[PDB]
């Protein structure tokens, strides 16, 4: 599945 | 340009989160071990504040533009459930700290496929893109995506005898904004 978190 | 060491994902209008269905807050998903936030923030922490910030209300992108563009030490304001019920609000000072990825190579060829790689790194990365196309054309490329756990990718339907500069790029965002600097080679089939 597409991802659906981002990193910072 | 993550510094962190966590991935969020949730925000109002956002691709939701694994936690909490009915939720569209902001959630601690990954953490990077021995990273900044490793002692400190957990999968599932809800976030609410950030250097005085509300994260109440706030839209995925929002959170990270806003995330990213904090100085040095970031205080947060975390909802944690312990957790019959029970919570607990929790605040934390976590202190922000080429190529991605790197060594891009040919594993195996066909005439008409090529098998590549790329060093593994498990954090900082939300998906790969990769493209592909004849060297020095001018029609657009083909791409595809594949997860952040992958450091191998098949490129298949290619032309015998053709130069392709095939690019590798890692962005830190699942909406496409952010790419580390992207990786290239040219490899003829």
């Amino acid at each position: 599945p597409q991802p659906v978190d981002s990193w910072v | 340009s993550p510094e962190l060491g966590f991935s969020i994902s949730g925000g109002v209008g956002g691709r939701g989160n694994p936690f909490r269905p009915d939720d569209d807050g902001i959630f601690v998903t990954r953490v990077q071990p021995e990273g900044p936030a490793s002692k400190l923030l957990q999968p599932g922490d809800k976030i609410i504040q950030a250097n005085g910030y509300s994260f109440i209300n706030i839209e995925h992108g929002q959170a990270v533009s806003l995330l990213k563009t904090f100085q040095n030490t970031v205080e947060l304001i975390i909802v944690r459930e312990v957790g019959n019920g029970a919570k607990q609000e929790i605040r934390v000072r976590v202190e922000k700290d080429s190529s991605v990825p790197t060594n891009l190579e040919v594993v195996a060829a066909t005439p008409t496929s090529l098998l590549i790689s790329w060093d593994a790194s498990y954090y900082g990365v939300s998906y790969y893109r990769i493209t592909y196309g004849e060297t020095g054309g001018n029609s657009p490329v083909q791409e595809f995506t594949v997860p952040y756990s992958s450091s191998t990718a098949t490129i298949s339907g290619l032309k015998p005898g053709v130069d392709y500069t095939i690019t590798v790029y890692a962005y830190s965002d699942y909406y496409g904004s952010h790419h580390y600097s992207p990786i290239s080679i040219n490899y003829r089939t």
